[PDB]
């Protein structure tokens, strides 16, 4: 649950 | 197996050059006499937008995509302020005594007094050192990727260190190309890598300052910055 | 100056000869161990190590050429880094343990007695395991320790002629590190790779020192762990 | 400074 996860997977 | 280890030295340079993020702008109505809340607001808004490009720059660093998602998160969380600082320092080379945060945001050490004067002087000293060494853009992109992969690897490896050695070969290959002798090649390699220790020091002192602004609540920080900042306890 | 006239082997000879001794602590194994007693032991040891470190710095080539103000400055910012790399070096052959003294071996379990110390303990262990994997040599360790002394404060300084002299000594130590690796049979590609790996470790040592320095700044406010007058002057040099 | 005195003697 981190914004960093989404930005790394986008 | 990874793709970064098969790349030649020139293929490594071109891949890093092409991955360079753009130079973003600050807000255009300056009201140049800054306060503490306004200057920190401009810097926070700029750093938040740069972070989005850095995350996409990191994916394009050869070998970085081959790591697990957790490992990519750890490296970026530990190195993000170092990467912002070496970016800022590199932009400020051709402006001695000034920090080029953005093309419309050139600050001197007097401006740093509204908030971080000691961190300003350290950044200016690093930029002046890069200017004395005549640091080239091909060398800068190698240093910035070294920071990304090195700063957190000891806090977890064999893949990362193999990639780190690859960039070392690329740096030496760039110095032999510029005509430097053998003795000048490892001397310049050492000088560049020792500056990474000071960049690390500036990041640690800078992270301390940002933890104060959070408890001061002077400037609202974005949730992404709060997650990057909270990762340092 | 004699620093710029020393050969590679003469450089290694001077550095190896100036090595400080490994001191003992007042650790009593039978005596109970509180969080304040462990720190009292670590503070007492580090305070005595500082006296030897100051005399060791005098014997580092080029250091005495500097002004007295610059010697104070370099040691004020580097002292904890130098203590930490010495601790890491002594602990290479003790996996999972930090040899603070020959009679004081601690794993990360005992480090939990002090709050927040665990993270710093694990980073020191990881640095020690990295030296062990690289098979760091004693001739290379003394070079790295002297690099920390001359490098860690050179960018924290009108007449910067003394700053240029420090970089000439740093370059001579780089030549000495390369001369060591070529002597051990490494190729040119292997020499440059090992030189980079060693100097990148100094980045993590700076990180540990910074994190350690802020843990020490808080225990001073707690007033529970005794702090010597020299260490308080070294600690106040970073605040 | 204690460090200054020790560096002198
Ligand atoms: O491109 C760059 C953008 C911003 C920065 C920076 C700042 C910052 C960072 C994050 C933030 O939320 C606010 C300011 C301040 O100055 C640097 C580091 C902190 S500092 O600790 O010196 O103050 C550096 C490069
Ligand atoms: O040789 C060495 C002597 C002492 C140390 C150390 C300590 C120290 C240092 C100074 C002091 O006054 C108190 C404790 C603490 O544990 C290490 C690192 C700090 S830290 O993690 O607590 O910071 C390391 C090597």
């Amino acid at each position: 649950h981190k914004i960093l996860h989404r930005l790394l997977q986008d | 197996n990874s793709l970064a280890l098969s790349l030649t030295a020139d293929q490594m340079v071109s891949a890093l050059l092409d991955a360079e993020p753009p130079i973003l702008y600050s807000e255009y109505d300056p009201t140049r006499p800054f306060s503490e809340a306004s200057m920190m607001g401009l810097l926070t808004n700029l750093a938040d937008r740069e972070l989005v490009h850095m995350i996409n720059w990191a994916k394009r660093v050869p070998g970085f995509v081959d790591l697990t998602l957790h490992d990519q998160v750890h490296l970026l969380e530990c190195a993000w302020l170092e990467i912002l600082m070496i970016g800022l320092v590199w932009r400020s080379m051709e402006h001695p005594g000034k920090l080029l945060f953005a093309p419309n945001l050139l600050l001197d050490r007097n401006q740093g007094k509204c908030v971080m004067v000691e961190i300003f002087d350290m950044l200016l000293a690093t930029s002046s050192r890069f200017r004395m060494m005549n640091l080239q853009g091909e060398e800068f992109v190698c240093l910035k990727s070294i920071i990304l992969l090195n700063s957190g690897v000891y806090t977890f490896k064999d893949h990362i260190h193999r990639v780190l050695d690859k960039i070392t070969d690329t740096l030496i290959h760039l110095m032999a190309k510029a005509g430097l002798t053998l003795q000048q090649q490892h001397q310049r390699l050492a000088q560049l890598l020792l500056i990474l220790s000071h960049i690390r020091h500036m990041s640690n002192k800078g992270m301390e300052h940002l933890y104060s602004m959070k408890c001061k609540n002077v400037v609202p920080l974005s949730d992404l910055l709060l997650e990057m900042l909270d990762a340092h306890r």
